[PDB]
């Protein structure tokens, strides 16, 4: 038991849609994430970092998407408006 | 032969004004019946005033209960407590 | 107070035994 499942997060939208976070894809101690400091092997620990909360908390469940000599490379730009 | 009876009672009037030398739960706990106060724990086992062996109306007053208990004598405690340090 | 019927503690022996002292084993949210 108490070992926490290896996949099924996907909280990227939510960043995408922040307002915080400088994500130019849509428009509509004092660190901050713990990739430095240990936690005495509690998990509940990172629970005390804001931002990843919030990826407990506003998380969903995903499924995974399944699946010449010389190359050309040519740049495309996307712009769509979307409700 | 029951074994689950409750055998301890509490009186619902706060009367903790003069108890803090009795036992209390943390009220004051009332039993079902009294304590029992036993002098020595340990039971000296030889003896003659208790072993009555077969050979040879007296009284004798003995000093305290302290002969019938096993006690250390004091030389032995001042060599473990220079034995302490 | 002759007539002051006392409270019975209970002990409730699976509580006298073995009792420990759930979301603070971070497998369920």
């Amino acid at each position: 038991n108490q070992l926490i499942p290896q996949a099924y997060i996907s909280n990227f939208h939510n960043r995408l849609t922040n307002e915080d976070d400088g994500i130019p894809i849509f428009t509509m101690g004092n660190a901050v994430l713990p990739d430095l400091q240990d936690q005495h092997h509690n998990p509940f620990n990172i629970l005390r970092y804001p931002k990843i909360r919030d990826t407990f908390i506003n998380g969903k469940v995903v499924s995974p998407y399944r699946l010449s000599g010389e190359a050309i490379m040519i740049p495309i730009t996307l712009d769509i408006e979307h409700m | 032969i029951m074994i689950d009876a409750a055998s301890s009672f509490v009186l619902p009037i706060s009367i903790t004004k003069n108890v803090d030398v009795l036992q209390r739960t943390d009220e004051i706990l009332w039993f079902r019946g009294p304590s029992v106060i036993v002098n020595e724990r340990i039971i000296n086992s030889g003896d003659p005033h208790l072993s009555l062996p077969l050979n040879r109306n007296e009284k004798e007053s003995l000093p305290g209960p302290f002969v019938l208990g096993l006690r250390p004598s004091a030389k032995f405690t001042a060599h473990r407590l220079s034995m302490l340090r | 107070f002759e007539t002051m019927v006392a409270n019975p503690i209970k002990v409730s022996r699976l509580q006298s035994n073995g009792v420990l002292t759930i979301h603070y084993s971070l497998a369920n949210f």
